[PDB]
């Protein structure tokens, strides 16, 4: 388990993101998303250049 | 989003399809729970489209009490949804552990249901399986309803589907009258007893004593009670939909404006 991840510093992370909330609605929810149809066919890499 | 942005602490959950973990997003920091799916799974057990229709539903609602789904993700071989980290975890291991709620708690719990059922019901969503499984709790102890499997975006028509959980059955549904948005009130007043009680107030033997005890609204209040509690429990169980008390009223009742102490989580900015 990572040091963020347990007790302590978990703890404190979390209290430290109830009091310091994100702009979720910018940071996720402007970012895209694969249609609902296609969650179960193709999955595409992320990069192809050549 | 792939499933290197973020760093992978540990399980939080098994889940039919997939784990639950505790996860990092690499780049604001910022702690999730990431919910995985197995795509050939899901295929096997023909649940695709009930998937579909839960995601189309949890994604588009954003209130303080219903556990927020930020976006989603696949990769090869599974699906991945980004979900808020409830951390103080399943409202149903804190009422086993206290085997009971105070009415404080209890109380506070209603208001904060009500709230998020009520933002539901303006957008024509019914849960249609409100119970303490169904719900996680916040870092302050909020609500958070959690599980949307059962939902239904129903604008126009009335519903048939029999579903939920046997000791929240309205009547209604065991009846096998079409139903409406209403099913929520009654299950709202199943939760307060449950709160309140520690037991489902149908409780039986076999399945059709619990729906015999639930059709003939047999209702029989401990005597611990409070008066006002008793009072509100009432209001929601009533066998006719129509006469159920409506969430807003749930949300104005003298015993949860008594009781609760209800925060709202701070929000950006
Ligand atoms: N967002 C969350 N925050 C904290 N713990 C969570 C969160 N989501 C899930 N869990 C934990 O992961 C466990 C399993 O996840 P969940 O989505 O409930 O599957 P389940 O309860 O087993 N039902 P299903 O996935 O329908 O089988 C839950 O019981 C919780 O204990």
């Amino acid at each position: 388990i990572p040091a963020w991840a347990s007790g302590n510093l978990l703890t404190q992370a979390i209290r430290q993101q109830y009091y310091k909330p994100i702009d979720v609605d910018r940071m996720y929810g402007t970012i895209d998303s694969p249609k609902l149809e296609e969650l179960f066919n193709k999955s595409k890499p992320r990069y192809f250049k050549r | 989003f792939t499933i290197d942005d973020f760093d992978i602490g540990r399980p939080l959950g098994k889940g039919k399809f997939g784990n639950v973990y505790l996860a990092r997003e690499k780049q604001n920091k910022f702690i999730m729970a990431l919910k995985v799916l197995f795509k050939s799974q899901l295929e096997k057990e023909g649940v695709e489209h009930q998937l579909r229709r839960e995601i189309e539903i949890q994604s588009h609602l954003r209130h303080p009490n219903i556990l927020r789904m930020y976006n989603y993700f696949h990769d090869r071989k599974r699906i991945y949804l980004m979900l808020e980290f409830a951390p103080r975890g399943e409202l149903y291991k804190e009422l086993q552990k206290h085997g009971r709620f105070d009415e404080q708690r209890s109380a506070t719990f209603m208001e904060e249901l009500a709230d998020a059922l009520h933002y539901c019901h303006e957008r024509k969503v019914i849960h249609r399986d409100i119970k303490p499984e169904n719900l996680l709790m916040g870092y302050k102890g909020e609500l958070k309803i959690a599980d949307f499997g059962w939902s239904v975006h129903a604008p126009s028509l009335r519903r048939r589907t029999m579903c939920g959980t046997l000791d929240y059955l309205p009547p209604e549904m065991i009846e096998g009258k079409t139903h409406d948005e209403k099913v929520d009130l009654w299950c709202a007043g199943v939760l307060c007893y449950e709160f309140l009680v520690g037991m489902p107030p149908f409780d039986s033997p076999s399945h059709t004593e619990t729906h015999r005890r639930i059709v003939n609204v047999d209702l029989k209040f401990p005597p611990f009670l409070s008066d006002g509690s008793k009072d509100l429990i009432s209001k929601l169980l009533r066998y006719h939909p129509p006469q159920r008390l409506p969430l807003k009223g749930v949300m104005e009742h003298p015993w949860v404006k008594a009781n609760s102490r209800r925060v709202l989580p701070p929000v950006y900015q």
